[PDB]
């Protein structure tokens, strides 16, 4: 920095001046409160990343050479350098017979994806015949792990596997972002890679446990030690960007030894064809997530969210510093909480990434960007922005105070929080499956028994305080004081509308980020009421009742309050008569 | 110059579970730090699935230290080593919880300070910046019941030890340094003082400083109370209870099982909760559907209960006496959590009115 | 606004950009030298400063392609069999342009002309299938290589390509002596020529004429920002053709001939071999055999396809059992029901297949074909000519449910439901007395089943499900 280069021409000299600039990330939200589905601008201004006036200028991962990308993070999310710098070599040779490279696929199968890594080495054509050591650099808020070595580009240049330990490392440095998906009531692992910088044609991860050194790596044939040291998780993908949702074999292989945490060591390897050419820097990010909720799940104690989400900032002109991004960030609702597609839905790292919020973070724990800077000074000091994403109460009611039959009733329900996408319009089906204790509920199949109710239960309508269900399964059989069943006496009364699934009643956002859901459907006739709700499939009664009179109520179901927490809100009205 | 505070002037006694005393399964507390429900909601042994969860408070702590404020708009740690010192002293004796400012690591508790290896000790990690602009780091620590000076008063609680060292064992070795005086074991009464310990690097006169916060342990009784005395059967009940122990953080809003609540009434007797009669808890129709906290620093707990027509296979009468009594296990009188089983009742009426029979002629 | 020179990646709607292995048609629309009788010369338009050789057609306009080496080479390495796929036919080196086309191209980097090759030799002779990682090629193509050729034709990635003109006395074949000059049938045209293209950076072609150069500047990146995919209502009922406009620049390889893709949508086809993969020219633009389908799943990541090269189709967002999407055969379409058996319908997507290649996109994997509205707008339509959709909603679709489409990774939700009608009698003044024909309105989105057309109710019709009645 100040040193300067001096291009003269026409007997004019012009000097060509090194710096830095001071950069301010700012988050300008489009109102005063960034609520759920709702992409903000992210703006940064910094000269340093702006290295060519003639061009456009975009942060990478892959890109060694953009060495500073903002990040954001939530909890305690598993990075490449957890247990302190990493070490990273290169090797050439064969995985052989005896590796889980070759043997081992994606099956969630014991055998199938967990395994021994074997391997030989053949470095003698290598320059010192040696393996390929790296110089290793982490950063302080992307995490990314920046490899320096040699920028050998010969074309007689093969190189194959790569071995990376995770310094100090292990299953206690693991357990604490990887949870166990089979004893916990919610809970997903995910794997983030990137190896774009590599260029290789397909790519191959697995994890390997051992209670010994990884450098340098041992044998079957040779030691006895370790009864299992490889548990595959990526084998030969054709994408180097990928965010796939890990196996429930990982998870088990992960707490599937019996001996101490503490004493086994944790490795990553690699492998991969076609990057016989390796450049002076190399940048290799790959991290672990975990998202979920252990029993009751109220207390902010059983809520976890660990992840990392990086910005892909593009400039917004040629000789602009104004580097130009956005933020996206969905708020997890009873029904998406149990679906690992929500989860695996979001973009880690593109130029309007997403992530998930598990609480209503406000104050001192409200979603912050953090990203480092080389200021004016020469300092590398760091520049945040933050901003509060907190929770709205649910607010449900009826278009009338009173209705005739078929007075085609509407709910609309206001809740900033379900909207989980500024693009796509959010809705909501009806679970139809007698099964599940959420029948003839809005919400999803899969459904937890806790102690506020119903996991996948959202909204429900009740007439005399009881739910409207449609007959079925193989408790209806009830005929009540004739000998009609209550679905052939709907049936022969022409009432096609048995039941909440009959009707096709859903709920749908008015606009893409209005954030307010609009469902109606007509009150029938004539309805069966519920013997009993301590049962699954509900028991019906025998005989079915005019609904005039009767109180039709509505329950939504209010995952996260404005404090962050369940509350039960509904409205009231009646069916009239004349 | 740097500064410390604390949340709250007062803060509740923790109480565990009975997974954390060795102690058979007995029907009733006998002493132990456990919160159950009433009498009646318990069958001749106390499960699991029939006490409150796990009571360790977590008091947030936060420092005012401009000089740790090296960014204006950028995120701050305070990286100091063990500047932090939390600690818990009953008289003329005194336990130190852990440090802070340090790289996070595993330790055990040390009584007194008398371990001088500072490693042996639990470290909570480098305190967060609230704002980039603030200068304020706040660092969330939690207090179990067993953090606390030996004392003989809580043997009456078999009391097993969570290790915070890398062993699985329960132990008292695991968590503390040193093992209890026999006939005494560690935990916190009534009264005791929470002092936070914080060693500014560089006050005004850019040298080392200490500076002090403290906070009383306390117990309080609980007291019922509702909107009106008398409710239409069917009609929303707006059931307020208004005691400060349930207040654990401050920074959000628990809830408690509603079965703290019993149904007294010459219908039956229920602890209108899961763990009720058949078809109780439906009667009511919690809205929520357990005890909820008003907002994250009142301490009043709040929730909607409907007057059931039926409870239990008969009917519930006008003019029927109707009785809401509570257990606190931590009136003002008890020690700790469980020693004093003082009950709380509240009366409650039915609407009476003349019911008239008129004919047209 | 050019007087003369016209570029097919010139496009204001997607703002001059290129990506992929596209090859660009470059033609020369000049009246001073549209004449084909007299000896006239090679205008001067060059590339990058690169010349780019010209050849005259029978309208009277100068032609030439050019497309990126790396890309180029990267696409040909997927043609497993020849005229087929994203194939430029077979690759020589920049100086064997005299030997094998009669003149010099040495300021290229690779000419791709389609011819075969019988003797394979290692030195003398070019690649058929080329260099699956890209790079400079050296290989050399000679006389002999023209005289053993046993097919001529094997380009499929410039197919309309317009007839040279004819030689005659005076002249040469494209006045610029083409040894062959049968169009789309022979050796030498068309033929592609090669350039050295940086990613992010931009590309200039220019023409040399009296009184001013024309000059236009290309982007060439990836072009994910306008992939984007629209359908023409939001609400769907029960039967309607459900119209996809895929606007993709990336897409459009051919400049001169609309481009027809298959893709393998099926997003929940378990099966381990079977994965979502995309196919180059297997019908024609008129619906007939356009050759064998090849695999590109593995190598759209080296064509500059970052998330905007894909198709995924979801038919049931709820898993309800209640499938919405199906797809049929039309005109630009060969698909069949390989499940004819009677127990199923035509709702059954997985049912749908192609006979010829059966071994990717047999049955199941929901083969959808999309053709280019237009030869080089860069829009794509499921909807044919005659309207008819590659897509329907399910006659037995349940109320409410919904089917998810996805293209460009952004997912496109397909709604069913309904609008309230009224129906009302206008008479022209204030009593309806006897021979006054008044009119009739009935407002009812539900039977607007086409946005681009008029839909007239019709007994006879069962499409039209509902008819006032009096």
């Amino acid at each position: 920095r100040g040193t300067s280069a001096s291009l003269d021409y026409n007997e004019t000299p012009q000097t060509i001046l090194v710096g830095f600039s001071f950069a301010s990330i700012d988050i300008q939200p489009v109102t005063d409160e960034w609520t759920s589905g709702q992409e903000i601008p992210v703006v940064i201004v910094d000269a340093d990343q702006n290295k060519n006036s003639r061009a456009d200028e975009d942060l990478d991962l892959n890109n060694p050479d953009v060495t500073l990308i903002p990040a954001l993070r939530t909890g305690d999310p598993f990075t490449i350098d957890e247990g302190g710098t990493p070490s990273l070599i290169f090797t050439n040779g064969t995985n052989g017979d005896d590796s889980i490279f070759d043997t081992g696929a994606i099956n969630n199968t014991s055998a199938g994806q967990v395994g021994n890594f074997t391997l030989n080495i053949n470095v003698t054509r290598f320059s010192s015949a040696t393996n390929i050591t790296s110089t290793e650099s982490i950063d302080t808020f992307s995490k990314r792990l920046i490899s320096a070595q040699t920028a050998n580009s010969s074309a007689n240049f093969d190189v194959d596997f790569a071995i990376i330990d995770l310094g100090s490392a292990t299953l206690e440095t693991l357990k604490e972002t990887v949870v166990d998906e089979d004893n916990t009531a919610v809970g997903f692992n995910f794997f983030n890679y990137d190896v774009r910088s590599l260029g290789a044609d397909t790519v191959s991860i697995a994890l390997l446990n051992t209670t010994g050194n990884i450098l340098p790596w041992v044998n079957n044939d040779t030691r006895n030690v370790d009864k299992n040291n490889a548990i595959l998780l990526v084998s030969n993908s054709t994408n180097s960007q990928a965010y796939v949702d890990l196996t429930n074999a990982v998870s088990d292989a992960v707490y599937g030894s019996t001996n101490t945490d503490s004493n086994v060591n944790i490795g990553f390897a690699m492998y991969f064809t076609g990057v016989g050419d390796l450049a002076a820097k190399e940048v290799i990010v790959m991290d672990f997530f975990s998202f979920g909720f252990t029993d009751d799940g109220v207390q902010s104690s059983e809520r976890f969210a660990n992840q990392i989400i990086r910005i892909e900032a593009e400039e917004t002109g040629d000789n602009t510093s104004t580097f130009e991004g956005s933020l996206e960030y969905v708020m997890v609702n009873q029904i998406n909480i149990q679906d690992a597609g929500t989860f695996s839905g979001i973009t880690p790292i593109a130029d309007d990434p997403s992530f998930i919020v598990i609480e209503d973070l406000t104050d001192e724990d409200a979603p912050r960007v953090n990203y480092n800077d080389l200021g004016a000074d020469g300092v590398t000091t760091p520049v945040s922005d933050q901003e509060e994403a907190p929770s709205h109460s649910g607010v449900v009611s009826l278009n009338a105070d009173s209705y005739k039959i078929a007075d085609t009733v509407v709910i609309t329900v206001e809740d900033l929080d379900l909207n989980v996408d500024s693009d796509l319009i959010d809705i909501f089906t009806v679970v139809s499956d007698n099964s599940k204790a959420t029948d003839d509920a809005v919400g999803s199949a899969t459904t937890q028994s806790l102690s506020f109710g119903e996991l996948g239960r959202l909204l429900d309508v009740t007439f005399d305080d009881v739910i409207w269900s449609t007959p079925d399964g193989a408790n209806n059989t009830a005929t009540g004081n004739d000998s009609d069943t209550c679905s052939t006496e709907l049936s022969n009364a022409g009432i096609t509308d048995t039941g909440l699934g009959a009707t096709g009643f859903t709920l749908v956002e008015t606009g893409a980020a209005t954030g307010v859901f609009v469902g109606d459907f007509q009150i029938p006739s004539f309805w069966c009421r519920v013997s009993d709700t301590t049962t699954t499939p509900y028991t019906y009664a025998g005989d079915e009742e005019t609904t005039t009179g009767l109180d039709i109520e509505v329950n939504y179901v209010d995952f996260r309050d404005a404090s962050g927490e369940i509350v039960e809100v509904g409205d009231s009205a009646g069916v009239r008569a004349n | 110059t740097g500064s410390v505070s604390l949340d709250r002037t007062v803060y509740p006694v923790p109480f565990g579970t009975i997974a954390d005393s060795s102690k058979a399964a007995n029907a009733a507390p006998n002493g132990r730090s456990v919160f159950p429900i009433h009498a009646t909601g318990i069958t001749s042994t106390i499960d699991s699935t029939e006490e409150l969860p796990t009571g360790d408070l977590t008091i947030h702590v936060r420092i005012n230290d401009p000089d740790f404020d090296e960014n204006p708009a950028g995120e701050d740690a305070m990286d100091q080593d063990n500047a932090l010192k939390i600690s818990v002293i009953r008289g003329s004796d005194s336990v130190v919880l852990g440090y802070a400012g340090a790289s996070e690591r595993t330790g055990k508790i040390d009584v007194g300070g008398n371990n001088g290896t500072i490693s042996n000790i639990r470290s909570f990690g480098e305190m967060d910046e609230i704002a980039p602009d603030a200068g304020i780091f706040e660092l969330d620590v939690n207090i179990k019941f067993t953090d606390g000076p030996a004392s003989a008063q809580c043997n009456s609680h078999d009391t097993l030890y969570t290790a915070l060292d890398g062993t699985t064992g329960k132990a008292d070795t695991n968590r503390f340094d040193d093992g209890a005086a026999s006939g005494q074991e560690y935990c916190i009464l009534q009264g005791d003082i929470l002092q936070v310990e914080y060693t500014d690097p560089a006050d005004a006169s850019g040298d080392a400083n200490t500076v002090t916060d403290s906070a009383t342990f306390d117990l309080r009784n609980g007291v019922l109370q509702s909107d009106k005395s008398v409710y239409i059967i069917g009609s929303d009940m707006i059931l307020t209870l208004i005691e400060p122990d349930f207040d654990l953080d401050n920074d959000s809003a628990e809830t408690y099982d509603l079965d703290l609540i019993e149904w007294d009434s010459d219908a039956a007797t229920t602890t209108m909760g899961n763990k009720g009669v058949t078809g109780a808890a439906a009667a009511f129709d919690p809205e929520p559907t357990d005890f909820r906290e008003t907002g994250d620093s009142t301490g009043i707990f709040q929730i909607v209960i409907e007057i059931p027509e039926s409870l239990s296979n008969d009917k519930l009468e006008r003019g029927e006496e109707i009785i809401l009594e509570y257990t606190d296990w931590g009136p003002s009188g008890s020690d700790y959590v469980g020693d004093e089983d003082e009950d709380v009742n509240l009366t409650i009426y039915t609407s009476n009115f003349g019911a008239t029979v008129e004919l047209d002629q | 606004a050019n007087a003369n020179l016209f570029v097919s990646a010139e496009n204001s709607q997607f703002d001059n950009y290129m990506s992929g292995p596209q090859v660009i048609e470059v033609v020369v629309i000049d009246s001073d030298i549209n004449d084909t009788d007299e000896a006239k010369g090679e205008p001067d338009v060059t590339v990058n400063g690169k010349v780019l050789r010209m050849v005259q057609a029978v309208d009277g306009n100068w032609y030439g392609y050019f497309a990126d080496r790396d890309q180029a080479q990267i696409a040909d390495s997927t043609a497993t069999t020849a005229d087929s796929g994203l194939d430029f036919g077979v690759f020589c080196a920049s100086s064997s342009g005299t030997a094998a086309l009669g003149f010099s191209t040495t300021e290229t980097d690779g000419i791709a002309i389609p011819i075969t090759i019988a003797n394979a030799t290692a030195t003398g002779n070019g690649t058929q299938t080329g260099s699956s990682s890209g790079g400079a090629i050296t290989t050399t193509c000679a006389a002999n290589t023209l005289d053993a050729s046993t097919a001529n034709g094997t380009i499929n990635v410039v197919r309309e390509a317009k007839d040279p003109v004819a030689a005659s006395g005076s002249v040469s074949v494209g006045q610029i002596g083409l040894k062959n000059g049968t169009a789309n049938s022979g050796p030498n045209w068309p033929f592609i020529q090669l350039y050295e293209l940086n990613p992010t950076g931009n590309v200039v072609v220019q023409y040399n004429k009296g009184g001013g150069v024309q000059s236009t500047t290309l982007t060439f990146d990836t072009v994910d920002q306008f992939a984007e995919l629209s359908l023409d209502r939001t609400v769907f009922p029960r039967v309607s053709q459900v119209h996809a406009t895929i606007t993709d620049l990336w897409l459009n390889i051919d400049p001169t001939d609309e481009d027809s893709w298959t893709f393998a949508t099926n997003t929940k086809n378990t099966t381990s071999s079977f994965n979502v993969d995309t196919f180059y020219q297997v019908f024609d633009e008129n619906g007939a055999s356009g050759g064998s389908a090849l695999t590109l799943r593995t190598t759209l990541s080296s064509l500059m396809c970052e998330d905007n090269c894909v198709l995924t189709l979801d038919v049931d967002a709820q898993s309800s059992g209640t499938p919405v999407v199906t797809i049929q055969d039309n005109g630009d379409s060969i698909l069949t029901q390989l499940n004819a058996s009677s127990n199923t319908n035509a709702n059954n997507a997985s049912a749908f297949g192609i006979s010829t290649e059966t071994a990717k996109l047999g049955t199941g994997s929901i083969p959808v074909t999309i053709t280019e509205q237009g030869p080089n707008s860069g829009v794509f339509g499921t909807y044919d000519e005659s309207d008819k959709s590659v897509l329907k909603i399910t006659d037995n679709a349940k109320r409410g449910t919904s089917a998810s489409l996805d293209y460009n990774e952004t997912p496109q939700t397909i709604l069913v439901g309904f609008s309230f009608a009224s129906i009302d009698i206008q008479p022209v003044t204030d009593e309806w007395t006897s021979g006054q024909e008044i009119p009739v309105v009935i407002v009812d989105a539900d039977q607007n089943k086409n946005s681009r057309a008029d839909e007239d109710l019709d007994l006879n019709n069962p499409d039209v499900t509902l008819i006032p009645a009096l």
